[PDB]
C-alpha cells in the first residue's frame, strides 16, 4: 500500500519531465493563490484605508 | 588508475542511464545472446552440471532446463530491459565500496546524482 | 595543479557514510542542537562579550557628557 | 499624512510586497535550509576509522 | 569519449572555478561571505543598468531625475532602494570578510589578499562617487570635503583636485565624470575579483582550524552550492527587509534635498561605510597627518601578512588573539560612531584614543601576543 | 618553574586544540620549513598526524569537539614534528650563512 | 633582514648603484619631460624657449 509521497514520486518526480511540468503547474497555481490570499490578508490589516475600501464612498 | 576513477563512474552510470532510458533492439539481441552462449557453456562437465543441479535445487527449488531459460531469454525485449532497468538502476541509492587510491571517486551525493538524468 | 587525484597521500583511513535519503534530515536538532549551541556560547562568550561591554560603557558616557556639555551651567549668569 | 504620501508614493504598495516577501521567506528558507540539510547529511553522518596495520 | 564538462574549455574553466573545485569540509558560514560579495556585485550591477536608463548627470536635471525613478518609473523605487540598501549590503559583506581574513590568517594567501584589499579601493572609490550621483545636499558637501581633503598633498594637492574637480569646484563637470567613472569601475572590479579567484584557485581555501585540508577536502557543487545558496537567500532577506519596511534606514534624510551650493546642511557627514576613515581622518590636526592616516587605515592590511608572527595560521586556536581581535572590532564600531557624531569635547578624544588603539592593535600589540602565545605553547 | 607550567597548562586548555584531539604540532602553520619537515616524517607518524587532522577537520564541520576523556592532556602532548623542523631550520640557516658570506 | 646583511650582499649592493643611480634619473628625466615642470626645465638651455 503506498503512501501519498510514494505515490506522488512514482507518478511525477521519478523523470525529470514530469518532475519540471508539475513545478511549472504548481508554479502558476501557486501564484494566483498566493497573491490572492496575501492580498486578502494585507487588506484585512489595513481594512478601512485602503482606496478601494473607500472608493465608493467618492465615487460615483 | 587513481586519476581515472572519476571518469569511469561516469561513463558506467552513463551505460546505466542509457540502458534504463533508450535501450535499442540490436544490442538487447546481442545481450540476449551473450546470456545465451554464458548459460550453455558455464552448464558443461559434470561439476558444473552437479553444481547448478544442487544450487538450483537449494534456490529455484527446481532445475530450470535451458529450454525454460531459452523462452525466458526469447521473451526479453528492448521494452522489457528499459523497464526492469528503470525499476531496479534509475533514481536508486547505490552502495559504493573503494579500496586503493580512491581519492578521485565521486562524493556519494555526486555518484547518487548521477544514477538519474536531468534529461528523463 | 590541484585536482582531487593527488591532493595528498594518505593512508588506512576508512570512512563510512550513509545515503541521504537513508538518514533524516534534522536529526536531534533541538535535542542536541540546543545543548551545542549553549556550549559553544560559553566558549565564545568570555573572549567576545568584554570588548563589547566595554564600547557600551564608553557610547553612553560619550552620549551623557555631550548632553551634560550642551547644558547651561549656573555660575556663568551668577553675577 | 499627504505630506508622507508626497514623500513616499509607494509606501502602501511598498508594505504589500514587504509582507509577500516575508511570507514567502518564510516559506523558502526553511526548504532550502532543509535541501542544504539532506545534501548535507552524508558529511554530517560521515564515520572515519583510522585502522593502521 | 570524454565529458563536456571537464574538456570543453570554457566548461573546463566552470567546472575547475564552481563544480570540481576541491573545497575544504570544514569552512564555517563566515565563508560564504566571499559569493554574497559576488551575488551583491552582480545585483548592484544589474540594479545600475536599470537605473541609468532613467539617469541623467547634467546638475538641471539629476535630482529630478532621481524623483522621476523614484515616482514615474514603473517599480523605480524598488530598484532605487535595492541599489542603495545594496551598498550597505556590499560593505557589511565586504568588513566581514575582511574579519575573516585577518581572523583566520588567510592574509597569508599574499596575492590574494593585496588583490583583495585593491578590490576595497575600488569599491570605497565606486561608493563614493556613487553617492555623488543623486546630487543631494549631502552628495554635494560631502563630496567637497572628501575631494578638498586631496589639497592637503603637498605641491600637487590643489591642481590634483582641481583637476578631479574639472573646475574650481564641485560643479556639473563633477557630476558627469562621477557618473562615468561609477559605472566603468564595477567591471573593472569584476576583473579583479576574476583574478582574485585563480590566485586563491591556485593555493586552494583556508579552513577555520588553519590546518591543511588537503585530506578532507569534499566537491564543491554538491555541498557548497547548495550552502552559497541558502546564504544568498538570507542575504536577500535582509536586504529586502531594508528595502521594504526601512527603506531610508541608512541613508541620511538631507540627501533628499537639492543640492545649494551656498548653504550646507547642518551636518556633513559621509555614508555610514565611510565613518570610521572619517573619524580617524578627523583624530589626526594637521591635514596631511589625517590624509596619510586615512590611506594608512586601509593599507595596514598590506602590513598585516608581515605583522603574523604567531605559529598558528588562525586565531581558532589563539585565544588572546582572539580577544585582541575582539578589540579592534569594538574599536571599528567606536570609531564609525564617532564619524556619526559632531566634533566636540566627548567625541574628539575618544576617536583620538579609538584610532590610537586602533594602529596599536594592528602593529604592536597583536605580534607581541602572538609571540607570547608562541612562548607559551614552548614553540 | 611550577608558575611557569602552570600558565602553560593554562594557555593549553584555554587553546581547543586538545579538544579536537590534535596535538600542538597538528597545528603549526605549513611554511616551506614545515612542509619539508612533514615530509620527513617516518610513516606511522606521519600517517597518525593525517588522521588526527582529518579527524578533528571533521569534528568542526559539525560544530563538535571531542568527548573530555579523549582530551589531550598537556603531559602526553608528545612534540613529533618539533625534532625535524629544528634540523630543517638549521639547514637552512647554514645555506643562508654561506649565502651571506 | 637578517638574511640579506652579509659581504656579499653588500657587493651585491655596489654592483648594481650604478644602474640603480641610472634608472633614477631616466624616472627623474621622464617625469620632468612627461609633465613639462616648469622648475626644472627652465634651466636647461634649448627647452628653456618654452616658456
Ligand atoms: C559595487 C557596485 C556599486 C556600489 C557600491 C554603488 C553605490 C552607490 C550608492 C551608495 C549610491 C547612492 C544611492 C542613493 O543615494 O540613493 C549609488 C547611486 C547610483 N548608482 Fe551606484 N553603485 C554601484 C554600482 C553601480 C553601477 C554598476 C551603476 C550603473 C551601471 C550604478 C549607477 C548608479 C545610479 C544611476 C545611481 C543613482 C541612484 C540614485 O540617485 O538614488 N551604480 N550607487
Ligand atoms: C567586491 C569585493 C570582493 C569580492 C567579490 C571577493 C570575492 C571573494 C570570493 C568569491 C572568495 C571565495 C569565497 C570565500 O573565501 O569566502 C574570496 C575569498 C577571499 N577574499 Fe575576497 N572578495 C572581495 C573583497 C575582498 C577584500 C576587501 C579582501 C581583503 C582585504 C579580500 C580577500 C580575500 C581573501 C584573503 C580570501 C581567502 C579566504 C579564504 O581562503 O578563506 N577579498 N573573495
Amino acid at each position: 500500500a503506498p503512501t501519498l509521497t510514494a505515490r506522488l514520486y512514482s507518478l511525477l518526480f521519478r523523470r525529470t519531465s514530469t518532475f519540471a511540468l508539475t513545478i511549472a503547474v504548481g508554479a502558476l497555481f501557486f501564484e494566483r493563490a498566493f497573491d490572492q490570499g496575501a492580498d486578502a490578508i494585507y487588506e484585512h490589516i489595513n481594512q478601512g484605508k485602503l482606496w478601494k475600501h473607500i472608493k465608493h464612498k467618492y465615487e460615483n | 588508475d587513481n586519476m581515472s576513477i572519476d571518469d569511469m563512474m561516469f561513463f558506467l552510470q552513463g551505460q546505466w542511464m542509457r540502458l534504463c532510458t533508450s535501450a535499442t533492439e540490436s544490442e538487447v539481441v546481442r545481450g540476449k545472446n551473450i546470456l545465451r552462449n554464458a548459460l550453455v557453456s558455464h552448464l558443461d562437465g559434470t561439476t558444473p552440471v552437479c553444481e547448478d543441479i544442487g544450487r538450483s535445487l537449494l534456490t529455484y527449488g527446481r532445475r530450470i532446463p535451458l529450454a525454460e531459460w531459452e523462452s525466458r531469454i526469447a521473451e526479453v525485449d528492448a521494452s522489457v530491459v528499459r523497464e526492469v532497468c528503470s525499476k531496479y538502476f534509475y533514481d536508486q541509492c547505490p552502495a559504493v565500496a573503494g579500496l586503493g587510491p580512491i581519492e578521485q571517486l565521486p562524493d556519494y551525493n555526486r555518484i547518487r546524482s548521477g544514477m538519474f538524468w536531468l534529461r528523463f | 595543479g590541484r585536482e582531487f587525484g593527488h591532493l595528498t597521500r594518505m593512508r588506512h583511513v576508512i570512512t563510512y557514510s550513509l545515503s541521504p535519503f537513508e538518514q533524516r534530515a534534522f536529526p536531534h536538532y533541538f535535542t542536541k542542537g540546543i545543548p551545542n549551541v549553549l556550549r559553544r556560547t560559553r566558549a565564545c562568550i568570555l573572549r567576545v562579550a568584554p570588548p563589547f561591554v566595554v564600547f557600551y560603557l564608553v557610547y553612553t558616557w560619550g552620549t551623557q557628557e555631550f548632553e551634560k556639555s550642551k547644558r547651561k551651567n549656573p555660575a556663568a549668569y551668577e553675577n | 499624512t499627504f505630506l508622507r504620501w508626497a514623500s513616499e508614493p509607494e509606501h502602501d504598495h511598498r508594505k504589500r510586497m514587504g509582507l509577500k516577501m516575508l511570507m514567502m521567506m518564510g516559506l523558502l528558507l526553511p526548504l532550502v535550509y532543509a535541501m542544504k540539510r539532506h545534501k548535507w547529511s552524508v558529511l554530517k553522518s560521515r564515520k572515519l576509522a583510522y585502522r593502521p596495520p | 569519449m570524454t565529458n563536456i564538462r571537464k574538456s570543453h574549455p570554457l566548461m573546463k574553466i566552470i567546472n575547475n572555478a564552481f563544480i570540481d573545485l576541491p573545497a575544504p569540509s570544514n569552512i564555517s558560514s563566515w565563508w560564504n561571505f566571499g559569493s554574497l560579495l559576488g551575488i551583491c556585485l552582480i545585483l548592484q550591477i544589474l540594479t545600475g543598468l536599470f537605473l541609468a536608463m532613467h539617469y541623467t548627470s547634467d546638475t538641471t536635471t539629476a535630482f529630478s531625475s532621481v524623483t522621476h525613478i523614484c515616482r514615474d518609473v514603473n517599480y523605480g523605487w524598488v530598484i532605487r532602494y535595492l541599489h542603495a540598501n545594496g551598498a550597505s549590503m556590499f560593505f557589511i559583506c565586504l568588513f566581514i570578510h575582511v574579519g575573516r581574513g585577518l581572523y583566520y590568517g588567510s592574509y597569508m594567501f599574499l596575492e590574494t589578499w593585496n588583490i583583495g584589499v585593491v578590490l576595497l579601493f575600488t569599491v570605497m572609490a565606486t561608493a563614493f562617487m556613487g553617492y555623488v550621483l543623486p546630487w543631494g545636499q549631502m552628495s554635494f558637501w560631502g563630496a567637497t570635503v572628501i575631494t578638498n581633503l586631496l589639497s592637503a598633498i603637498p605641491y600637487i594637492g590643489t591642481d590634483l583636485v582641481e583637476w578631479i574637480w574639472g573646475g574650481f569646484s564641485v560643479d556639473k563637470a563633477t557630476l558627469t565624470r562621477f557618473f562615468a567613472f561609477h559605472f566603468i569601475l564595477p567591471f573593472i572590479i569584476t576583473a579583479l575579483a576574476a583574478v582574485h579567484l585563480l590566485f586563491l584557485h591556485e593555493t586552494g581555501s583556508n579552513n577555520p582550524t588553519g590546518i591543511s585540508s588537503d585530506m578532507d577536502k569534499i566537491p564543491f557543487h554538491p555541498y557548497y552550492t547548495i550552502k552559497d545558496i541558502l546564504g544568498a537567500l538570507f542575504m536577500m532577506l535582509i536586504l529586502l527587509i531594508l528595502v521594504l519596511f526601512s527603506p531610508d534606514l541608512l541613508g541620511d534624510p538631507d540627501n533628499y534635498t537639492p543640492a545649494n551650493p551656498l548653504n550646507t546642511p547642518p551636518h556633513i557627514k559621509p555614508e555610514w561605510y565611510f565613518l570610521f576613515a572619517y573619524a580617524i581622518l578627523r583624530s589626526i590636526p594637521n591635514k596631511l597627518g589625517g590624509v596619510l592616516a586615512l590611506v594608512a587605515s586601509i593599507l595596514i592590511l598590506i602590513l598585516m601578512p608581515m605583522l603574523h608572527t604567531s605559529k598558528q595560521r588562525s586565531m581558532m586556536f589563539r585565544p588572546l588573539s582572539q580577544c585582541l581581535f575582539w578589540m579592534l572590532v569594538a574599536d571599528l564600531i567606536t570609531l564609525t560612531w564617532i564619524g556619526g557624531q559632531p566634533v566636540e569635547h566627548p567625541f574628539i578624544i575618544i576617536g583620538q584614543l579609538a584610532s590610537i588603539l586602533y594602529f596599536l592593535i594592528i602593529l604592536v600589540l597583536m605580534p607581541i601576543t602572538s609571540i607570547i602565545e608562541n612562548n607559551l605553547l614552548k614553540w | 618553574s611550577k608558575w611557569l607550567e602552570g600558565i602553560r597548562k593554562w594557555y593549553y586548555n584555554a587553546a581547543g586544540f586538545n579538544k579536537l584531539g590534535l596535538m600542538r604540532d597538528d597545528t603549526i602553520y605549513e611554511d616551506d620549513d614545515v612542509k619539508e619537515a612533514i615530509r620527513r616524517l617516518p610513516e606511522n607518524l606521519y600517517n597518525d598526524r593525517v588522521f588526527r587532522i582529518k579527524r578533528a577537520l571533521d569534528l568542526t564541520m559539525r560544530q563538535q569537539i571531542l568527548p573530555k576523556e579523549q582530551w589531550t592532556k598537556y603531559e602526553e602532548d608528545k612534540f613529533y614534528l618539533e625534532p625535524y623542523l629544528k634540523e630543517v631550520i638549521r639547514e637552512r640557516k647554514e645555506r643562508e650563512e654561506w649565502a651571506k658570506k | 633582514l637578517s638574511r640579506f646583511l652579509g659581504p656579499r650582499y653588500r657587493e651585491l649592493a655596489r654592483n648594481w648603484i650604478p644602474t640603480a643611480s641610472m634608472w633614477g634619473a631616466v624616472g627623474a628625466v621622464g617625469l620632468v619631460w612627461a609633465t613639462d615642470w616648469r622648475l626644472i626645465l627652465d634651466w636647461v638651455p634649448y627647452i628653456n624657449g618654452k616658456f
